[PDB]
RNA sequence: CGCCUCCUAAAAGGUAACGGAGGCGCCCAAAGGUCCCCUCAGGCGGGACGGAAAUCCGCCGGAGAGCGCAAGGGUAGAAGGGGGCCUGACUGCGAGGCCUGCAAGCCGAGCAGGGGCGAAAGCCGGGCCUAGUGAACCGGUGGUCCCGUGUGGAAGGGCCA
């Protein structure tokens, strides 16, 4: 994971919709009904796919580790400051643009996602570059 | 030999006390002076006519005037007090 | 002296023209002329109080007209980024003529004078051309004999000319003051 | 009883008015001023301990 | 476990939580007045003792440097940087409003005496502002020169500071 030299300790819970959509390569992971994400369970995808793409040619990003998730003590009685860091991850919730190359060449790289996201945590489709964009 | 919970009180004792100011005296009212209007801990407010800044940043009524909202556009905002009638 | 004086005043009045034409075509504007000049020594922190701020006195002094009093290390050079005020502000910005027999004296009556003092310096002011050149080592007796040992020797002045893009202010201190070779 | 200490104005015998002050800097160094109801405003002086 | 600042108060304002964060219980004798001047950091290019960063020259810039102190507001059309002269950081006071049930705390034109900065059109009843705060009793001191237990005085004592 990685969302490094943060800035404050904790965020808050909600959740409903974004911006994530584009293409950024024709390899495309795109979540549908999630949440936030594990960092980890991230990396997990991230590594199923590098490994299964004959382990070299790069994949991309998407998200980030984005929050500080905290279940606070470690089993106690509530009422701590609700102080205590533990897990980091990602905040995406309306199908989103989650964006990983290679050079599959194919439903090879479909499988990679397959699984990457099959096992990663939700309702979630995938696919390639369908109506461009033009920015300024 | 007693497993019942374990302290932790990590603290966060924090506290501002309530408040005031603002945009407080509504349109063309009957405004006099000694009445106070909008006071603002900056400067969204320039004393126009007859508004006499306090020395506080507090826009006060200096004159019996018809509550004048004189927004400048862009100057900013500027306050005035109208010749009553 | 007051000879030098009469003189920069002609090598100049009459090189201006001179070129002024020669190349220009302009309206002999200060296409290239040059005016006022402050002049920048050796930063207090050179100090010692009282001694070497007395002799930047001396020095600023007999040059040309200002010298040195006793508080030369304030909001201290201290160690690397320790540093406060900046109560150390010692130069000269005399602004015209005086300045004049200075581009004489100075330049073309003191310029080669101690250890090596040739001068192949490569674009002298170049930045924008108005000055640009201020020397390491005193005019050792522009004046003054042994007074203080080290005494001084960070010496740099400036220009504030018009002789606007360099080629230009070249043609202007080349030939009206000397360009050093190269 | 740190470098603020309370001292107050009193005028030439005729009056005094007030007021606090400190110690720091200056120290002792005590005229200043101010006006009593003394005549109609007058020097004052201050000092006063 | 009192106060200031920011979030959550969810858009008026305004509200818990063992909810997040983070400061103050100083002073500044002149950062207190006003008159006159000035005007950032930082980027770049060129330079004595330099030599990542002084000091000076040359350009560039919703002003992000700046304002004792924390935040936030403001704000160099300076409250900010420099010089001159000076005390109103005046007593008597205030109409009329901020908020608040209590008491609080807080904003203030203008009339008077009285000065100070300009020649003056005027500013000055502390500071650039939002924290540096404490009833009531009790008792002290500088008044005052009101009261005194028959009268003169006085122990003592009423209001002021």
């Amino acid at each position: 994971r990685m969302k490094y030299r943060k800035q404050q300790r904790g965020r808050l819970k909600g959740a409903t919709k974004g911006g994530d959509y584009v293409a950024f390569g024709d390899y495309g992971l795109v979540a549908l009904e999630p949440a936030w994400i594990t960092a980890q369970q991230i990396e997990a995808a991230r590594v199923a796919m590098v490994r299964h793409f004959r382990r070299g040619g790069k994949i991309f990003i998407r998200i980030f580790p984005d929050k500080p998730y905290t279940k606070k003590p470690l089993e106690v009685r509530m009422g701590k400051g609700k102080g205590n860091v533990e897990g980091y991850v990602a905040v995406v919730k309306p199908g989103r643009v989650m964006f990983e190359v290679a050079g599959v060449t194919e439903e090879q790289a479909m499988e990679a996602l397959r699984i990457a996201g099959h096992k990663l945590p939700i309702k979630t489709k995938i696919v390639r570059r369908d109506a461009y964009d033009e920015a300024q | 030999m007693a497993h019942k919970k374990g302290l932790g009180s990590t603290r966060n004792g924090r506290d501002s006390q309530a408040k005031r100011l603002g945009v407080k005296r509504y349109e063309g009212q009957v405004v006099r002076a000694g009445n106070i209007l909008v006071r603002q801990r900056g400067t969204r407010f320039k004393p126009g006519k007859n508004v006499g800044m306090g020395r506080d940043f507090t826009l006060f009524a200096l004159v019996d005037g018809v509550v004048e909202f004189q927004d400048r556009g862009r100057l900013g905002r500027y306050v005035h007090v109208r010749p009553l009638a | 002296m007051p000879l030098d004086v009469a003189l920069k005043r002609k090598y100049y009045e009459e090189v201006r023209p001179e070129l002024i034409r020669r190349f220009g075509y302009q309206n002999v504007w200060e296409v290239p002329r040059l005016e006022k000049v402050v002049i920048n020594q050796g930063l207090g922190e050179a100090k010692e109080d009282a001694r070497i701020l007395e002799k930047a006195a001396q020095e600023l002094a007999l040059i040309t007209g200002q010298k040195p009093a006793v508080t030369r290390a304030k909001k201290s050079i201290s160690n690397f980024k320790l540093r406060k005020g900046m109560p150390i502000g010692l130069r000269v910005t005399l602004r015209r003529d005086r300045m004049w027999i200075f581009l004489e004296k100075l330049l073309n009556v003191a310029l080669p004078r101690i250890r090596d003092f040739r001068g192949l310096n490569p674009n002298s002011f170049d930045g924008r051309g108005n000055y640009n050149l201020g020397l390491r080592e005193q005019l050792i007796f522009p004046e003054i004999t042994y007074d203080m040992v080290d005494a001084l020797r960070g010496m740099d002045i400036a220009v504030v000319t018009t002789a606007e893009t360099d080629e230009e202010a070249r043609a202007l201190l080349e030939l009206l003051g000397f360009p050093f070779r190269k | 009883r740190i470098k603020l200490l309370l001292e107050c104005t009193e005028c030439k015998r005729r009056n005094y008015a007030t007021e606090k002050n400190k110690r720091n800097t200056p120290n002792k160094l005590e005229l200043r001023k101010y006006c009593p109801w003394c005549r109609k405003h007058t020097v004052h002086r201050e000092v006063k301990i």
